[PDB]
């Protein structure tokens, strides 16, 4: 079986414009959740979000093209540029070498993609008729246009694939990339999860099902995974990106090796469209298959942990059941307190975060742990980051429709 | 003639911002794809922004025969 | 070398509610394109579509649940129910047997999913605020809710995956299911591509880029792949579904065997966001990879063939290049004349059509062939079906962003 390594990483979120500044702020327990400014939320039951306020699209694409890409794609071009440069793979023109281009693909993930663009053109069409629908509407909004713009930007011509499994999309995009390399459909895969849905119909959609925290007065305390006072997730925007390469190809070209891919698991609950399976049953199966595949001792778990009553509970139950007991669960944290839950991008952001934790021996903490929840009785690395060497990390993602994905990376 | 010239100036301004180019290159003999770096998508969006900036409405079939900026200006002139 | 077979099929489109009626009408060269009636298109430049007018959602769903699902999901439930029933897998309660359930997953595909739902809720929030956003909005629009609703309806708990690669999503959904079974992640997969976007902003989006035929006066003559008088595609709605099954497990069950999976190919153009690569180069590579995996003689090609100028031209060039010469291209037909181009569902529909063509020794024709295009010089089975037995079939799909997918099925 082919072995796979991570050779390049990048990420952009509400606490940093690159993976270095972002992880530092996350390990310090800072919080990027702010009062919403990207639209007028004054009349909304939810007025906070993990917004990025220092992102400039004209730094990643020329001004003429900014209009052609939804914000989630602008964020994806930023993160992939970092990862592609980090990997050392680009040639003198910042393109993938031609003799390698056919064998390097892209696997992208998002839950809905350019929602704000659908929303805007929907309103244009309703108020002024179809002739006011901008020509750049469609390709600015489709989720797979992440792989569209990124493949044109870097000239990669391998399998061009897109996962749209809701809040697990970013983790499934990693796994589909792994599957493609394992079956010799590519030697390298750019992986990127990206989501930006802080817009009126985006916030209202999750508010109307009471999924979001309404602690509007304290944006920095709203997102509190596993805490007894958690009252819904806080929506974040961002993108995370990885370069995966077959192990021998990375060695031959002298690649930086952040981690080796170890194992994955995918399952469905077949229970409910938004609620998790009882006892996190589907999550348990995905987690067990990834652990049985990786066959390594996991020292750290980055939980999905969206700070909602039912997710955080049923994820904790599933973790105890898979590791046998609460005492056998490795240190766990959710970084959704710091940057919000970034939906389809979360799986990708949290794989970058998790590998960096391993690289640095620094396990970031679950912030805003103020009141223990007796039913959430794991070690959530509360408030303070933990200095600890680990040899393997596991990241969990679950999505509406009951779809579960788990990945395990191990030390190189 | 002066009205035609002012119309041409406005059209050139609109084309410049859309394709992100100087008013220098947008001459009556300039081709959108060859001389201005625009693709079909750029062109249809330029045609839209001219219909909105000038309140006009170019029917589908006219927009078909648009090669140089002169073509656009002359259509807007027939009006 | 896990071998993989098709053991059940279903489809719904503008020419029928099940695969028997639909394929018969398609092979006869009927046409399901009609004037749009599902919204008021009287002020639109494009007023025709492949609308399904005889579909009753209450026949597939409890009437109370219809409101919970976008139309594309309703069509997916119709097609997957037909294929599941067709497979003989279901127990007395029309659910997957509990001891097979963990190893049967679902691979779904769509380009945008519930666009009409997003458009409607966007207008509600804009005119009357976020309190007017329906709580069923998100779970009725997400693309992966195809897999969500179907996995719940059939009790299938394996990998729950979703592809959003635009007009290639249906074919990529087949390929992800194949890859999953090849890597032993499942023994059976339900595959379904589904799309329903005949709504103001969906039609407006594609007319804004001048991709749609404006032959409004003659709906049944507007869709004419490879014809010299083609002038854009006609949007269709529908869903196709397949049950894939590892071969030994199918034989043990006594399953019927429609076909055996033989090969696939995936590539990206890295060229343009809507136009194909020069000479259909990405299509060429995807077809070449599929053909070299299958190692069979392909006797029929269901082309992507949308009735656009660029696609039909560059697909013909890439076909000629991959088989060697015009004479060496197998019989080729596009069925988009008959049912419209169905976007994310096209690849799933067209795999069902291709396999049925194999089963019955009837190759359906490319209709409305009235004026030969000199640049489109292949054998397109013009106007009338051809009675000819074949031992393998190939189906092509290409999408915005330059993403290509090809699959080959062989007789079994
Ligand atoms: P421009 O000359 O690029 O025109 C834009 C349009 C929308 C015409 C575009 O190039 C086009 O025709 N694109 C797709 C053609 C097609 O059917 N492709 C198959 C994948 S959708
Ligand atoms: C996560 O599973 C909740 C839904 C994510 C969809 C994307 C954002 C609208
Ligand atoms: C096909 O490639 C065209 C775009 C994909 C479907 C989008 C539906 C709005």
């Amino acid at each position: 079986m082919r072995r796979i390594v991570v050779t390049g990483m990048g990420m952009i979120n509400s606490l940093g414009l690159n993976k270095e500044d972002s992880f530092l702020a996350i390990a310090k327990g800072e919080c990027g959740i702010k009062h919403i400014e990207s639209f007028d939320a004054s009349a909304f039951p939810v007025r906070i979000a993990g917004e990025i306020t220092d992102f400039d699209p004209t730094e990643v694409m020329n001004p003429k093209d900014v209009k052609k890409a939804g914000r989630f794609i602008q964020l994806a071009l930023k993160a992939t540029r970092e990862a592609m440069k980090d990997s050392g793979i680009l040639d003198a023109h910042n393109r993938c070498p031609e003799e390698l281009a056919n064998r390097m693909g892209v696997s992208s993930g998002s839950g809905i993609g350019g929602l704000g663009n659908i929303e805007a053109n929907s309103i244009f069409c309703f108020e002024k008729g179809p002739r006011k629908v901008n020509p750049f509407f469609i390709t600015s909004a489709l989720v797979n246009m992440i792989g569209g713009f990124t493949s044109i930007e870097f000239g990669i011509k391998g399998p061009n694939l897109s996962s749209v499994t809701a809040c697990a999309a970013g983790t499934h995009a990693i796994i589909e990339a792994v599957k493609t390399i394992l079956l010799n459909g590519a030697d390298r895969m750019l992986v990127v999860g990206a989501e930006s849905t802080i817009c009126p119909v985006g916030i209202g959609g999750f508010a109307s099902i009471k999924a979001l925290s309404t602690r509007n007065d304290e944006p920095k305390k709203a997102s509190r995974p596993f805490d007894k006072d958690r009252n819904g997730f806080v929506m974040g925007e961002g993108a995370g990106a990885l370069v995966l390469e077959e192990y021998e190809s990375a060695k031959k070209r002298g690649a930086k090796i952040y981690a080796e891919f170890a194992g994955y698991g995918e399952s469905g609950d077949a229970n409910h469209i938004t609620a998790p399976a009882p006892e996190g049953e589907g999550a348990f199966r995905a987690m067990k298959m990834a652990l049985e595949m990786a066959k390594v001792e996991v020292g750290y778990v980055n939980a999905h942990g969206t700070s909602t009553h039912y997710n955080d509970l049923y994820e904790s139950i599933a973790l105890k059941n898979v590791f046998g007991s609460k005492e056998k669960v490795p240190p766990v944290s959710s970084t959704a307190g710091q940057i919000g839950h970034c939906l389809g991008a979360a799986g990708a952001l949290e794989a970058v975060i998790s590998i960096m934790a391993m690289n640095q021996g620094i396990l970031p903490p679950t912030i805003n742990q103020e009141t223990p929840d007796p039913e959430c009785d794991l070690d959530y690395i509360p408030n303070a980051a933990r200095e600890k060497q680990v040899d393997a990390v596991m990241s969990n993602s679950f999505g509406f429709g009951g779809t579960n994905g788990v990945v395990i990376f191990k030390k190189a | 003639m002066g009205y035609l010239m002012a119309l041409f100036e406005d059209i050139q301004a609109v084309i410049a911002e859309q394709l992100n180019v100087d008013a220098a290159q947008v001459t009556p003999e300039a081709e959108f794809v060859k001389d201005l770096g625009a693709d079909s998508l750029d062109v249809v969006e330029l045609i839209m922004a001219l219909e909105e900036k000038f309140g006009i409405e170019i029917p589908d079939e006219q927009a078909e025969k648009i090669v140089n900026v002169g073509d656009v200006v002359k259509y807007i002139e027939d009006n």
